[PDB]
RNA sequence: UUAAGAGUUAAACCUAGCCAACGAUCCAUAAUCGAUAAUGAAAGUUAGAACGAUCACGUUGACUCUGAAAUAUAGUCAAUAUCUAUAAGAUACAGCAGUGAGGAAUAUUGGACAAUGAUCGAAAGAUUGAUCCAGUUACUUAUUAGGAUGAUAUAUAUAUAUAUAUAAAUUGAUUAAAAAUAAAAUCCAUAAAUAAUUAAAAUAAUGAUAUUAAUUACCAUAUAUUUAUAUGGAUAUAUAUAUAUUUUAAUAGUCCUGACUAAUAUUUGUGCCAGCAGUCGCGGUAACACAAAGAGGGCGAGCGUUAAUCA
RNA sequence: UAAGAA
């Protein structure tokens, strides 16, 4: 069974009673209106708890069922705020007592519905310019600056590129007051990560799953052998799991052509096997197809393969 | 480089009285310079109002005379008396009786 | 060109964006018809360089696949290669200036160089 | 219910319902055959095409008019 | 398209490739003896038995497989001019450049194709008797008692 | 692409990518999709229409079709709670370009970043890239112009005559202040004293605060009272006749008048419930760059595909894309 | 006879065989296939348009010459049908355009040989309806086809929950009944245009496409490695030089909402009529199904429908 | 990598 239905709030609002005949209003803009609060001659809704910023690396992510949909706050003193019956904001009659004790894991939840979606952790630029300087200078590798800071090493190598980044910007005066407000401000809304803490370190010992492993397979065996991971690696012809981590940690003759006075271009020709070199005869065309092919050219213009 | 004009081809009009192909009227867009015979390229030839073929010939023949090769005319093939090959059988029987 | 067998390009792509294959093709066949072999292909657009890359100063590459030991092969046997690809094999050092022309008869810039 | 039978250019004879409120074919019309019976007509296996040859489209038709053949 | 799996996902075909030496070679030792081998007889029989009479017009043997001496063949496909020389003309001296290129590449040719069927019929027989051993290997190691195996039942007696 | 048509419908109650108020409240007031008392195409079709609406709305219907996996990508850790697998149905979108800058928050929503992409304000890795469609890889580093996310995460640009409106109301106001502590500076004091001390610290005052004289009330000067009619349409007079102890020497939000966003830059209103730091990105704001490391994946307990619907609505999402809605 | 086997074709002699219910012979129908297309989990099934491979034919039939190879788009004879030149004549568009017909239905009487080939030539070059480009056509597939903000308009009066009043307020409705952040307005863009250049397809030279793509929003140069400040040619101004340095948007249909099957905000007309319908079925005064308004659900430069294929 | 419905 299934009917439309219009996605009015599942926490208690007041509706619209008698209206005046030209007040033409619904009741999901009422709702709106009460979550939102008074908008200032500024246009600013200074009374709802989401319309600034936070300042300490705790976000403010919504809470609509914590707190009953009552979002309005008292932006100076952040105390919580109801609608009373006569249409003035105040202290609620009761208060809250899901809104104090709030678990770790949800104050890095956006959505209060998803519980596998969290925030990531913003690293201090004294920790990138670290691993800057340990990378770059000292030459450490980036497998055991990894396992220092529990840091991925694909994020070690994003790290270090973008503070190179940085690093030209900031002698080129391109990082402008604006840019450093907005990245002090961004930087204050997101947890900080932290090296020493154990949960909130990076597992470091992640690998991609194959298909060929994905299927359940099981062997009988007799009742005393051991069956350790190499004997599965050798069952399922695959490399062991410990050497997929340990490489994740980690010819052709040219010929290049004569260039003379006034010649725009050079050839240069790259040696192939017949029988494996051309473009093949009564190929697939899939141009009129739904798949067909597009690529990008090393300009980034759209060509299609 | 722009080259000598010779004594076989003094003038710009004599390049184009020697080409042929009935350049001759193609005489006036040019101003009768030797460096606007020798500098223009086809887009120049193509604004100046120069057909495709025409332009192109003219190229060829500069091109010729700059690296010394003769610019004799050369006549674009015609067909036979007795019409093309795939035409000729008829053409030649009607011809003969009305003959 | 002359001959039954003959190296030519074969032309595939879409509109406006040729590319070739170099094959070794009856003289009778049709220019896209299968050949008797594929000898590899060629990218007749250069691949674009930088302007910052032109300053340093690169040369657009023009690509060309081949391959060697087999086009030699077809040259012994008495093939003969078109205009297009007596360029490109006089370039590659296959061929010597005995194949050039009188159109096509100047000072080197860059050498010839093989790599591995 | 308003058919009418139909002599399509193949020979075969037919009886073709007319779909829509009102109909304009009469004896010696051009008429376009579709698949797709009248249900309640037992015989009547085709139906006309509203707004093609010599059958003109609903008149005063507001919806569905590209299965009756109505111009916006 | 999913005949295109058989041949690795690859639409389209090339031109079948030509081999450059269309005969076995005298070089080649296995083929030879193994051509000018016995032949069998019985189920497996390949020819005429010793009583049995083929038919009046037709030969009783297979014909008889023409090995292809390189040497030979470069002889005669491309022979080099046995006058000394003659080095007058242009043209001449550009059709001297090409056909001594033609030639130059014909020999290369022919004799890299050579020396591949010898290597490759040498690689061949290691592959054979490396495997021959790498098996043997597995199955032996497949033979070392486990301790385990005590707890399998067994019945040997029976 | 499809053209942009009620969004952000309160009545529909969509949640879309994108920082808008109005999506800020249908996330708020939405709870979870109800699957109860539905068959299983109704249950499919929900789940469908709720998810469609937030990862990649603007996709047809068709290529979105064409673009889906069924391959679901996770990671194995070889050193417990279940991966939510499925939440990876939508993860193929997420090496998009124009979601890539959305999660790296470089625009406001994917179609912002679209027409960041189209203008010419986006780079991968060097190139000018002006297809929305362009995939990343592994590794990438991309870029925004830093006055395109500056605008896209600051506030709105108020127009000459809406910030002359708000700068006389703050005049009154000031004025209003101005009189009620000269009058009284004794109640004045007292309440300032006591709103001091019911803040909280966190506000940057109160810490300078820690950091009775009747001068004080002499020093406050009041503001002359300006009327628009006369001001109107002279950016130049009306910027010399507002000196205020906050704003100096300009008009409301238009310090300078020749950039893109509200000028003394401040975060857009409603930032902090959309303000997502991904796991598969690098972000650095100072230079407006990203790295893409890898494409989402789903962990023990947690998925990197962003997303504001549970495992069992993207379950049924990809129960329906298996089968084309079969 | 043939280069060559064979009742292959011709001649002679013999023997009485050969095929066939695992389907002969006969009849009908059909070009065949793929590393091609569709579909499906797959086995498979479908197509054989496109790309490629093979065969056959060039109005119909037989024969002959030449040739390595031809019953050749050749020649001879005949048939059919047209033209005149009225002859032991020519032509046969299944080459490219194009016309008429048939049909539900399938386009230019286009440009260039610039590229890749092919033919002739010693070469210079000539020819090429191959080919390459463009035209027509939503036939198919892509990419774009605008983001952010936005529920009022008037008045009066180093702080900040600004507060008072007067106007108005479209359709529906009297609250979980909405249309609707939708409009309008605001901010900021880009496309197009406008100018400057301008590669690449091709070089020894040649560019049909072509009012090319791409780039720059005055032009260069001189250093840094795209963002900069400088030196010099522009630039009207006011009075060489402080100054600025093109303009600039926004355009969606079509089907459907009783169940299968997504569509709850309800109303009006008709009254077993008119009609709807893929299946069940709906319509007899209270129609969620007919015809419509409001609202709503799909897909979207398409949507529906018919014909078909696969599942 | 095999779903059914009236
Ligand atoms: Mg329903
Ligand atoms: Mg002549
Ligand atoms: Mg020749
Ligand atoms: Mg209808
Ligand atoms: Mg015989
Ligand atoms: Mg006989
Ligand atoms: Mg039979
Ligand atoms: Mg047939
Ligand atoms: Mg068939
Ligand atoms: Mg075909
Ligand atoms: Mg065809
Ligand atoms: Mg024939
Ligand atoms: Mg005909
Ligand atoms: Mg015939
Ligand atoms: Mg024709
Ligand atoms: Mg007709
Ligand atoms: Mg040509
Ligand atoms: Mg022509
Ligand atoms: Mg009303
Ligand atoms: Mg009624
Ligand atoms: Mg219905
Ligand atoms: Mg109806
Ligand atoms: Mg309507
Ligand atoms: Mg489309």
């Amino acid at each position: 069974f299934s009917r439309r239905r219009i996605a009015y709030p599942f926490y208690p609002f007041k509706k619209l009673g008698r209206q005046h005949p030209k007040k033409h209003d619904t009741n999901l803009k009422t709702a709106m209106r009460q979550f939102l609060g008074p908008k200032n001659y500024k246009g600013e809704y200074v009374m709802n708890k989401y319309f600034t910023v936070p300042t300490n690396h705790v976000p403010n992510y919504i809470k609509p069922d914590l707190e009953r949909g009552q979002s309005l706050e008292h932006p100076v003193t952040k105390k919580p705020l109801q609608l009373r019956y006569d249409g003035t904001l105040g202290p609620p009659p009761v208060e809250n007592k899901r809104l104090q004790n709030i678990f770790k894991d949800r104050l890095l939840q956006p959505f209060p519905s998803n519980p596998h979606c969290k925030t990531n952790y913003v690293l201090s630029p004294q920790l990138k310019q670290s691993i800057f300087e340990e990378i770059t200078v000292e030459g450490l590798s980036a497998q055991q600056v990894s396992q220092k800071y529990g840091l991925k090493i694909p994020r070690v190598e994003a790290i270090v590129k973008l503070v190179s980044v940085e690093n030209s910007w900031n002698r080129r005066n391109r990082v402008s007051s604006d840019l450093k407000t907005m990245d002090e401000t961004l930087y204050r809304m997101f947890p900080v990560f932290d090296s020493d803490a154990s949960f909130k370190r990076e597992n470091l010992s992640e690998i991609p799953v194959p298909q060929k492993t994905l299927a359940s397979r099981f062997l009988t065996i007799a009742e005393s052998e051991p069956f350790g991971p190499v004997d599965a690696a050798h069952v399922l012809e695959l490399e062991p799991a410990v050497e997929t981590l340990r490489n994740l940690s980690t010819n052709t003759k040219v010929i290049y052509g004569e260039l003379v006075e006034g010649e725009r271009s050079q050839y240069k020709f790259t040696n192939a096997k017949v029988g494996k070199v051309g473009y093949r005869y009564g190929s697939g065309n899939r141009d009129n197809k739904k798949d067909r092919r597009i690529g990008f050219n090393k300009l980034g213009q759209m060509v299609y393969i | 480089t722009i080259p000598k004009p010779s004594d076989q081809v003094p003038d710009v009009d004599a390049f184009l009285n020697k080409i042929g192909r009935n350049c001759n009227e193609l005489k006036d867009t040019f101003e009768n310079n030797w460096n606007n015979l020798f500098q223009w390229d086809s887009k120049i030839l193509k604004e100046k109002g120069v057909n495709i073929q025409q332009r192109k010939y003219i190229l060829k023949q500069v091109h010729n005379y700059r690296n010394n090769r003769p610019i004799h005319e050369i006549k674009l093939g015609k067909k036979s008396f007795f019409g093309g090959e795939r035409k000729r059988k008829a053409f030649t029987a009607k011809w003969k009786a009305e003959n | 060109t002359c001959g039954l067998v003959r190296i030519r390009l074969a032309r595939f792509g879409r509109k406006n964006s040729p590319v070739y294959n170099i094959v070794v093709a009856n003289s009778r066949k049709a220019r896209d018809a299968k050949p008797i072999e594929v000898l590899g292909t060629y990218v007749p657009v250069p691949s674009p360089v930088t302007k910052r890359e032109l300053k340093r100063g690169v040369v657009p590459i023009k690509d060309v696949k081949l391959d060697f030991d087999r086009t030699k092969y077809w040259i012994g046997v008495g093939a003969q290669p078109s205009e297009t690809v007596t360029k490109l094999l006089r370039k590659a050092g296959i061929l010597n200036d005995a194949w050039a022309t009188s159109k096509n008869s100047r000072k080197v810039v860059f050498e010839r160089m093989e790599t591995l | 219910r308003k058919a009418c039978r139909v002599r399509l250019t193949n020979g075969n004879v037919v009886s073709a319902y007319i779909p829509g409120e009102g109909h304009d074919a009469q004896e010696h019309s051009i008429v376009y055959v579709r698949g797709g019976r009248c249900q309640d007509l037992p015989g009547v296996k085709y139906h006309v095409i509203r707004g093609a040859g010599d059958l003109s489209g609903v008149v005063n038709r507001i919806s569905s008019r590209s299965k009756y053949g109505a111009k916006k | 398209g999913k005949g295109a799996a058989k041949y690795g996902f690859k639409s389209g075909v090339f031109p079948t490739t030509r081999s450059i030496l269309k005969s076995p070679t005298t070089k080649q030792t296995d083929i030879i003896n193994k051509v000018k081998s016995p032949k069998p007889k019985g189920v497996l029989g390949i020819g005429y038995a010793k009583g049995v009479k083929h038919p009046k017009g037709s030969h009783r043997l297979s014909p008889k497989v023409n090995f292809i001496d390189v040497d030979n063949l470069i002889a005669k496909t491309v022979a080099e001019p046995q006058s000394i020389k003659s080095s007058n003309g242009s043209a001449q001296k550009v059709r001297l450049q090409k056909a001594e290129l033609r030639r130059k590449f014909l020999i290369e040719a022919f004799r890299k194709e050579e020396a591949r069927l010898l290597h490759k019929h040498e690689y061949l027989q290691k592959r054979t008797k490396e495997l021959e051993k790498a098996k043997e290997l597995e199955l032996e190691k497949l033979n070392k008692e486990k301790s385990s195996d005590l707890t399998i039942m067994t019945l040997d007696k029976m | 692409p499809r053209k942009a048509n009620l969004l952000k419908s309160l009545a529909r109650g969509r949640v879309r990518t994108s920082f808008n108020k109005y999506n800020l409240f249908n996330l708020y007031k939405k709870g979870g999709v109800d699957l109860k008392s539905k068959s299983l195409y109704q249950q499919k079709w929900t789940a469908k229409q709720e998810t469609r609406a937030y990862h990649g709305e603007h996709l047809t219907e068709k290529r979105w079709q064409t673009v889906f996996k069924p391959k679901l990508d996770s990671v194995a850790q070889l050193d417990i709670k279940e991966t939510p697998f499925l939440l990876q149905t939508f993860a193929v979108l997420e090496k998009r370009l124009d979601f890539a800058l959305f999660r790296a928050m470089f625009a406001s929503s994917v179609r912002q970043a679209r027409q960041f992409i189209l203008h010419g304000n986006v780079r991968v890795n060097g190139v000018k890239i002006k297809h929305p469609s362009y995939t990343l890889k592994p590794g990438d580093m991309f870029s925004v112009k830093p006055d395109k996310v500056l605008e896209a995460l600051g506030a709105k640009k108020p127009s000459f005559q809406e910030a002359l409106k708000i700068d006389k109301t703050q005049i009154v106001l000031w004025n209003k202040y101005v009189k009620e502590a000269k009058t009284e500076p004794k109640e004045v004091w007292e309440k300032k004293l006591e709103n001091f001390e019911k803040m909280s610290d966190s506000n940057p005052k109160k810490l300078q605060f820690q950091e009775f004289d009747p001068k004080w009330a002499k020093n406050l000067k009041y503001h002359d009272p300006i009327k628009l009619s006369e001001l109107e349409g002279d950016e130049p007079k009306a910027r010399k006749l507002i000196n205020l102890p906050w704003q100096k020497n300009y008009v409301y939000g238009r310090q300078d008048p020749k950039k893109p966003f509200f000028t003394p830059w401040k975060p857009r209103p409603f930032l902090s419930p959309f303000a997502i730091l991904p796991h598969h990105l690098e972000i650095s704001f100072k230079t407006c760059h990203a790295v893409y490391l890898r494409d989402p994946v789903a962990r023990p307990g947690q998925s990197e595909v962003i997303s504001p619907f549970d495992v069992p609505v993207h379950e049924r999402a990809y129960m329906y894309y298996l089968r084309n809605g079969k």
